[PDB]
């Protein structure tokens, strides 16, 4: 769900 | 642990010395290429609500911290791994070789990998890596920023609104700033005592040091369980 930059 | 200690001290000379309230900041002059690092966060997902959190370093190697605490990564040959316990106790082994016990994680991994080597950008991916394995220790997320704590004493600040990342090396009392543009730069410590910075690295800089002390926190906290 939370990720770093696509 | 030490190396938090170190990085505070570290921390509180430059802070406490207020550099951008100079007469004329030469942030420039603190500069020091030598000192940018040889590892660093490239990505990371966060499934801390069911399995983990995994996460890329720049040499391309995988890892995840699972929810149990305990950290299982897969070098960049795609092969070897090393798995480390809640106490730090790190055993080696390989996907080819079938640890039993350790097939459910090691398919996690996985799945974790390609989601992030699919769908996220490889941070710092203009910079070449310092000449040389460390596993996430733990990390924490604030309304502002996520705090990543590498078992080498590194600690990592990715800011969300607008990008910006700070990577801090005890080792050699240095910190590498990324921003906005992905231009990045290293500085030693020390001469941005001594030079000044702007106020925005200037800003970061202090709630670094308020994130340093969290970690301490943190430690003190999941030292009481243990």
């Amino acid at each position: 769900p939370l990720h770093s930059t696509m | 642990d030490c190396h938090l200690s170190d990085m505070l001290q570290q921390l509180h000379s430059v802070n406490a010395s207020k550099p951008s309230e100079r007469g004329l900041v030469r942030q420039e002059e603190a500069e020091d290429p030598a000192c940018i690092p040889i590892f660093w966060v490239s990505k990371w997902v966060d499934y801390s609500d069911k399995y983990g959190l995994g996460y890329q370093l720049c040499d391309n190697s995988v890892g995840v911290l699972f929810n149990d605490s305990t950290r299982l990564i897969l070098y960049n040959d795609g092969d070897s791994l090393q798995y480390i316990e809640r106490d730090g106790t790190e055993s080696y082994l390989t996907v080819s070789s079938h640890p039993n016990s350790l097939m459910k994680k090691i398919t996690l991994l996985k799945y974790f990998r390609n989601y992030m080597s699919e769908h996220l950008l490889k941070a710092g991916a203009n910079i070449t890596p310092r000449e040389g394995l460390p596993y996430l220790r733990t990390w924490f997320r604030t309304r502002s920023a996520i705090i990543l704590h590498l078992s080498n004493g590194s600690v990592q600040i990715n800011f969300f609104q607008d990008h910006t990342k700070l990577i801090l090396c005890p080792l050699m009392a240095a910190v590498t700033y990324i921003d906005e543009k992905r231009d990045f730069r290293t500085y030693r410590l020390s001469l941005l005592e001594e030079y000044g910075c702007c106020k925005e690295l200037a800003s970061r800089l202090r709630y670094a040091r308020t994130m340093v002390d969290k970690l301490l926190s943190s430690r003190s906290a999941s030292n009481r369980l243990k």
